[PDB]
RNA sequence: GUGGGGGUUGGCAAGUAAGUUGUGGGCCUAUCAGCUGGUAGUUAGGGUAAUGGCCUAACUAGGCGCAGACGGGAUACGGGG
RNA sequence: UCCUUUGGGGAGGCGGUUAUGAGAAGUGAUGUGUGUGCGAGUGCAAAGGGGUCGCAUGUGAUUGGAGGGCAAGUCGGGUGCCAGCAGCCGCGGUAAUACCUGCUCCAAUAGUGUCUAUGGUGGAUGCUGCAGUUAAAAUGUCCGUAGUCUGUGUAUGUCUUUGUGUGUGAUGUUUGUGGUUGUGUGUGGAUGUAGUGAGUGUGUGGCAGAGGACGAGGGGCACUGGAUAGUUGGGCGAGAGGUGAAAUGCGAAGACCCUGACUGGACGAGCGGAAGCGAAGGCUGUGCUCUUGGACUAAUGUUGCGAUGAAGGACGAAGGCUAGAGGAUCGAAAUCGAUUAGAUACCGUUUUAGUUCUAGCAGUAAACGAUGCCGACUGGACGGGACAGUGUGUGUUGUCCAUGAGAAAUCUUGAGUAUGCGGGUUCUGGGGAUAGUAUGCUCGCAAGAGUGAAACUUGAAGAGAUUGACGGAAGGACACCACA
RNA sequence: GGAAGGUCUGAGUCCUGAGUGUUAGAUAAGAUAUAAGUCGUAACAUGGCUGCUGUUGGAGAACCAGCAGCAGGAUCAGUAU
């Protein structure tokens, strides 16, 4: 989760400069679960990663649609009744944005966690 | 600030709080040690002398005060007699009730060194004698 | 990001992805094994064995000929040193500083080196005791300062 | 019980009450850092309505501590509120 | 109402007294008194009260303010830096919108002001969520244990156990604070399900070893260069030295200057730089020797052995102190001569401790880039130093321009990466002054260092920049009230 | 305990030793607010000897001198035959 926060600062830097692609010289397993949840929601075009028997590599394809992404350290523990307070602190409006949690069913955003009756540890957000 | 670090944060933030002066008098239990009337809001006293004090410049004046004796603790204090021509109702060996000024234990205005204020004179309000509602003692 | 200095250099080797077995070998595979096991008996340290294999035999990765690493091969053949090479180089460096300081007392430069060299040796010893490679009561054998 | 020796009618089960005991919690303070002799334990007996150093005899050398012991201070009855 | 239910009960009930809080009505009105008094009935153990009727009857506002903050007067008359007012800023010296007195108006109203404690105000204690180049604040430098972080304690269904409070429905005590009455919620535990499967293999950070180079990094030994001073041979014949100008002081027992020989301590010029090395303090003659560092280059070994760091430890300019050695130059203290109104000073003469080396103590600096450590990411231009390659790369480093940031000056491997606020882990600050002062304790031969208050006082103290005024400030022009 | 007495619990009296507060004292060193002053002029301009930090000696008083350091300076800089 030190690799998750490093990735979000490098994405904010390129999305502000108008880049199309981003190459990072590292790649972890839960860094790739966070990126697969931005792809199915429409915020990036795609990505791909290389195997080199070093720390890994990853290439992100940006879109033009991202306003910001972040990570929360440390990963607090939130019951299913406390999901909704973390949403009013992190997203600008009530109609868009996604807060992601690491639950006992995988990685879900805050709309799914309410339709499955679970809580977990917070990872990050993006809008 | 890890998730298992709450004993390091209570230890650290309690020590920073002592740098606040108002909090430090309460936490160490020494808020009423050096105080001429302790925990009372008003106090009685008997009048020894009747003096006049200069205003602090740039103001020209002479403010009328009295030297008293606190009946409860035997400490000497000076107090200020507010209104116009009102220092002449009191005599010596009179009893008087004094109270604060209202600014946390500092002096107010151009009056140097005085932290108290005469309120009554032998159980009669001093402000009512000046407006004509009551009669002098 | 070095341990005891602010150095940030990046030099060093990079081994290939997915090597193979050498065809250009001149000797036999069984004639090479009996020589890696000979040099281990003369007390040659394992980082220096791999430098002879590379420079004189054509073996770039000995895990493709011996079937495993160098110091696991020597172990099955009954050659297990009393202390590993990492730890014993550091005892030896800390003895040559201690006996220079016995003749030249005013060398304040070497007295500072002795502190850093020797706290690096107690950190490496603590690792081999957690891992059960030396006894729990091992002490370094040291020249005695005067 | 192949002798004898005690007691003077006092019970059972529910209900109600009471005693004893384990762990856990933000008053302030390091110009308070080392503390402890029935003190930590074992074995026997006494006492108790009842477990237990609760108490005694003999023997072992233990027990607590920067995750704050042992001390000292301020207008300290604890909760529901 | 209960205990002991016609016995007992200062438990408990009933009034009275009191600006304790909270709620609800009044102080009038034109068609036809919201008050007070009395009379019936009701009520109670006996009575007050209250509400259902009638009879007369007619009464009932204050407290704090009017210069700004802050709603409301340059209205009359008095006083003249007086008397007084004013939480804060401020007013008053014969021209008071601020004091005293009279009118008029403003806010709330059976209430409205004052003194004291406390929540908010305060992102001015900061978990969310502050600041630390110059405003208060990163510690002189490395090493390092506990702890934190990294490497290899969760959610939820069902059941159970506990609140007098409270969230939220219903219900015309005439309305209301209320009362009655439906439903939800607070802490621990038991038993299932899900995450959840486990060490393996690989070698990404570090460490250890290899190769050829680079460096005023350190200790020791042996030599060397000239200048200052002095001793001693030869020459000369009256002043030399230093100052704004001179005086004390030195010179015919021959100074100063020029020459042949020697002795001694200290120092290492020029080359010498926005060049190198060391943890920092610091380090420039030559040759030997024992030790040392970082970078680079690579199909070597190992396999996470790591980051930060109260407690502990070592090192640390100059001055000072303790013992021995040494003594060229300079020089506190002392002393005379000048200058001056006076100079115990600046300038000078005579003369010391000290300045050097060896062995130690001590522990401070504008010990400064006034700028924690580690990790991720980011435009150009011209350079330097080392290594390796061949048209480039890695580690370091100087100058100049954007973007971005900032209170600005300014910053460019950071003082950048959004109040769009969370990468790991420490320290220090919380208006000024009292004061780094008292007192206790630890260390020192001492000189002192480290840690570190309060009473009392006070409305600003401070940062960066703007326009003026001034300088016993620097330039460029000028002029017979300036020179030639 | 037949008694003389023994045992347990133990207030109180008399004496010594720490602690934690509060307070009187001849003399006497500071701090702060004043008045109304006396003596000088250390700092701010190259403030008339540039200024400041540490250390050690000295003076009626500000302060002065020696050794090293800093610019928050009065210099971001000047022609190698």
């Amino acid at each position: 989760s030190a690799a998750l926060a490093n990735m979000c600062k490098a994405i904010n830097n390129a999305s502000r400069a108008g880049k199309r692609q981003l190459l990072l010289r590292f790649s972890t397993e839960e860094m790739r679960m966070f990126l697969l949840q931005m792809l199915r929601h429409g915020y990036i075009s795609g990505f791909s990663y290389i195997h080199d028997k070093r720390s890994g590599k990853s290439i992100i394809d940006l879109n033009g649609r991202l306003n910001r992404c972040g990570a929360i350290s440390p990963n607090y523990i939130v019951k299913r009744d406390g999901i909704e307070d973390f949403r009013t602190r992190l997203l600008p409006a009530r109609q868009f944005g996604h807060v992601l949690f690491n639950t006992s069913k995988g990685i879900l955003d805050h709309k799914e966690c309410l339709t499955e009756n679970v809580g977990g540890k917070i990872l990050g957000y993006f809008y | 600030p890890g998730l298992f670090s709450a004993n390091n944060l209570i230890k650290s933030r309690k020590a920073k709080r002592l740098a606040d002066t108002a909090y430090r008098k309460r936490a160490l239990g020494t808020k009423y040690k050096h105080s001429v009337l302790g925990r009372a809001p008003q106090a009685k006293a008997i009048v020894l002398e009747k003096i006049g004090v200069e205003a602090k410049q740039p103001n020209s004046a002479i403010r009328k005060a009295v030297r008293c004796q606190l009946i409860a603790t035997g400490k000497k204090i000076t107090a200020f007699v507010p209104y116009d021509g009102s220092v002449t109702y009191i005599e010596s060996n009179d009893e008087v009730t004094v109270e604060g000024f209202g600014k946390k234990g500092r002096s107010v205005g151009d009056i140097p060194g005085i932290r108290f204020k005469v309120c009554k004179v032998q159980n009669v309000s001093l402000h009512a004698i000046f407006t004509g509602k009551k009669e002098k003692p | 990001a070095k341990m005891h200095s602010s150095g940030k250099g990046r030099s060093g080797s990079v081994k290939p992805y997915a090597t193979a077995f050498p065809t250009w070998l001149t000797k036999s595979v069984d004639e090479i094994k009996s020589d890696v096991i000979q040099m281990g008996n003369k007390g040659v340290p394992a980082p220096d064995i791999g430098t002879r294999l590379r420079d004189e035999y054509g073996i770039g990765k000995a895990s493709d000929v011996l079937g495993e690493s160098i110091t696991r091969f020597l172990q099955r053949n009954g050659v297990v040193p009393k202390i590993p090479h990492d730890l014993e180089s550091l005892v030896h460096r800390a003895n040559t500083l201690r006996s220079h300081l016995n003749i030249y007392r005013k060398d304040n430069s070497a007295k500072y080196r002795l502190i850093l060299v020797s706290s690096r040796m107690y950190r490496v010893a603590r690792y081999y005791k957690r891992k059960m490679r030396i006894p729990g009561n091992w002490k370094p054998k040291l020249v005695e300062l005067n």
